């Protein structure tokens, strides 16, 4: 019935009573007076042209997911605006609360600094619950992709269980986005949230594109780029080969990028 | 069902298919076919 | 001129059809199986698209 | 013993107070008017698909003020007098003294950091338990109008329905197994004269409820508390009767400084990245040098002491009151079924 950004709210509950966190509420003609807005994911369309040249996947299996478990950007560590930044007030998010004096002067070595402007904690502190909640997804996930890869043939016994938790886990993933989903329609949009995810998601897809275009041995030239994969098209780059350098790119990006990003 | 046996003038349309043969995917019903057609009641 | 709904329910006493108390309908009016063109994949046509009869 | 339902579908329930519902505070004397009660259809083991009605639940949500950090460990009852006398006054206010009256709980104060807004102090906000859940919106909306009192409050626990907000205090997860201790069951398998209780009864099912009663006495009195509703049979749970493993824990280093499920038995079970060091968003340097500028500009500028040791240590001499997980508990097991009263 209700389809969306409903389960996210069950499992996150679950995880912050189990971590003793206290959950709030807009009302929505607070919805509607967050001043919100949305930097977009500036994702850039392809020219028009065949492409008879290969081109690569390059598969962030997660945006969403995968960054926030890889820079902890989540509920439980909103503090930002720095932009109009003080103690008494800070209109952050979806309402309008103070400040502890110190603890930000005080946490000035454990900022993650956000692209659009809200300071974030390092886990280092925190071991944050949003974090906790898409490392349990991603353990869960690598874990029944691993068993389903490893029990062999498994004609229609277990093997129907093992892929439909995986669905399962999948179609939790990628609507945990959503109740960050900042709209008239949600509860506890949180839009900045959403800006800061989004967009730290396109600055990382940035860095895609520039260890792309400045590794001129594993030479390339973007071409597609959209939220949740990035195209290039790799120019006259015999596909058998492109099977190496596609393999090889990925270990070069995932060793640029954090740690749980795949 | 009168136990008595009357002369039942009756048409026997006990089986008739095709054990030769996919839009009405045909096959998948001719299992149905198979074994009851086989049998020769 | 009769209420069934309540003698569906597994309940027993209260004191469209789009939801019966203690009960829960599946299909397609709020489940779409495939694709986003729900009306395509009437019960008929779904038939052949993945039981392939 | 190491059997319970699952969980299917369910609804509240407006029920009258019972013996077994929980009327018993804000005001110690006056019970409630009408108890809601989750009401659960669950599948248990091997078919026979129940109905059991779990008492106890009550729909409870935060408010925005605090507790005094001394004064409310000692006497809670005049700020729950003040808290439920407003609220009867918003009970005057529905859309349609005062004892026994309808729709307002029990509203003592619970501590616990803000999920949203990320303060590791521990701040106070009172547990306003209510009685009508399908209002809570609507009066939490009305709150937030502030028709009768001044100021307007946040509403908490994103104002979850009561159903979700059950399921979130037991880790009662939807279609799970769990179990549960020596409990009372309701009534037997009724609609005997009806064909469920000659085929769709199966002896390991009893073999499975082998110990379902005490006494004989555990039974609910049909006169009083009949036994409403189709189906097999009915185990009444109190929340102190769940035996659930009940890993909500207390990760009581939420509060502390970081500086100071999915188990499978099957037999395979099989299972480093280069920092950015330095990840400059091509716009995030001005960002932290206006966080370092309005950071000093927003700073202490005496008594600079910065340490994360500090910081809780000023603020724990604050006792230890309430917590989520020690709310959930409290104030009803209250001896349940005692039946001095006949």
């Amino acid at each position: 019935y209700r389809g969306s950004q409903f389960k996210v709210e069950s499992f996150l509950i679950r995880i912050c009573k189990s971590e003793s966190f206290i959950l709030l509420s807009p009302g929505k003609k607070d919805v509607r007076k967050q001043k919100a807005l949305e930097c977009v994911p500036l994702v850039m369309e392809p020219e028009s042209a065949f492409y008879k040249s290969p081109l690569i996947v390059l598969d962030f299996q997660s945006l969403y997911p995968s960054i926030m478990i890889g820079y902890n950007y989540c509920y439980s560590t909103m503090i930002g605006r720095v932009r109009e930044i003080n103690l008494t007030e800070n209109n952050l998010g979806v309402s309008k609360f103070s400040l502890p004096r110190n603890i930000l002067a005080l946490l000035k070595n454990d900022v993650t600094i956000a692209p659009n402007g809200v300071v974030y904690a390092k886990t280092s502190v925190r071991k944050s619950t949003l974090s906790k909640m898409l490392t349990d997804i991603l353990d869960v996930r690598v874990m029944i992709k691993k068993t389903m890869n490893e029990i062999g043939d498994d004609n229609t016994t277990l093997k129907r269980l093992l892929n439909n938790k995986q669905l399962a886990l999948k179609l939790l993933a990628n609507v945990t986005y959503g109740y960050t989903s900042a709209s008239f329609s949600g509860r506890m949009p949180c839009s900045d949230l959403a800006d800061s995810i989004v967009q730290t998601g396109r600055e990382t897809l940035e860095k895609a594109i520039d260890i792309i275009e400045k590794d001129e041995t594993w030479n390339a030239k973007v071409v597609y780029g959209d939220t949740d994969s990035l195209f290039v098209y790799l120019p006259g780059k015999t596909a058998i080969e492109a099977f190496s350098i596609g393999h090889a790119m990925a270990e070069r990006v995932t060793q640029n990028n954090p740690k749980p990003i795949f | 069902q009168g136990n008595q046996p009357c002369w039942c003038v009756g048409s026997i349309y006990c089986e008739m298919k095709y054990k030769p043969n996919t839009y009405g995917a045909p096959d998948l019903t001719k299992s149905y076919t198979d074994k009851e057609g086989g049998s020769d009641e | 001129q009769f209420d069934i709904v309540r003698e569906l329910a597994r309940v027993k006493c209260q004191i469209s059809g789009i939801m019966i108390t203690g009960r829960h309908m599946i299909n397609i009016w709020r489940a779409l199986r495939s694709d986003v063109n729900l009306t395509q994949y009437t019960i008929e046509s779904a038939a052949f698209n993945i039981l392939h009869k | 013993d190491y059997f319970r339902i699952q969980l299917n579908n369910q609804d509240y329930y407006m029920s009258k107070p019972t013996f077994l519902d929980p009327s018993h505070e804000s005001l110690p004397l006056n019970q409630f008017s009408q108890v809601p009660n989750i009401r659960v259809f669950g599948a248990l083991p091997t078919g026979h698909q129940v109905l059991c009605h779990v008492h106890g639940i009550l729909p409870y949500m935060f408010i925005k003020y605090d507790g005094q950090i001394t004064d409310t460990s000692t006497l809670r009852h005049q700020r729950c007098a003040q808290v439920h006398k407003t609220l009867e006054v918003k009970i005057r206010a529905s859309f349609k003294k005062l004892g026994n009256l309808n729709f307002v709980a029990d509203v003592s104060v619970v501590k616990g950091i803000p999920f949203y807004g990320y303060h590791v102090g521990w701040n106070l906000f009172y547990k306003i338990s209510l009685l009508n859940p399908s209002c809570l919106s609507r009066i939490s909306e009305l709150i937030r109008d502030g028709k009768i009192f001044g100021k307007k409050f946040e509403i908490y626990e994103s104002h979850i329905p009561y159903l979700l907000q059950w399921t979130a205090d037991f880790n009662l997860f939807g279609c799970s197994w769990i179990n549960v201790d020596r409990c009372y069951f309701r009534s037997p398998v009724l609609n005997s004269i009806l064909d469920i209780d000659k085929l769709t009864i199966n002896d390991d099912l009893q073999l499975l409820l082998d110990r379902f009663c005490d006494f004989k006495c555990n039974v609910l009195s049909r006169r009083d508390f009949p036994r409403v509703g189709n189906g097999l049979i009915e185990i009444d749970i109190l929340p102190q009767f769940i035996k659930n493993r009940e890993k909500l824990q207390h990760r009581d280093i939420h509060h502390d400084f970081l500086e100071k499920r999915e188990e499978l038995s099957l037999k395979e079970y099989k299972e480093t990245k280069r920092h950015v060091s330095g990840h400059q968003w091509q716009s995030s340097g001005e960002f932290e040098a206006f966080y370092k500028k309005a950071q000093h500009k927003t700073s202490t500028f005496d008594g600079q002491i910065p340490n994360f040791e500090n910081f809780i240590d000023k603020n724990q001499k604050f006792s230890a009151i309430n917590t989520p997980y020690e709310a959930l508990p409290q104030l009803w097991p209250r001896l349940p079924q005692i039946e001095i009263n006949n």
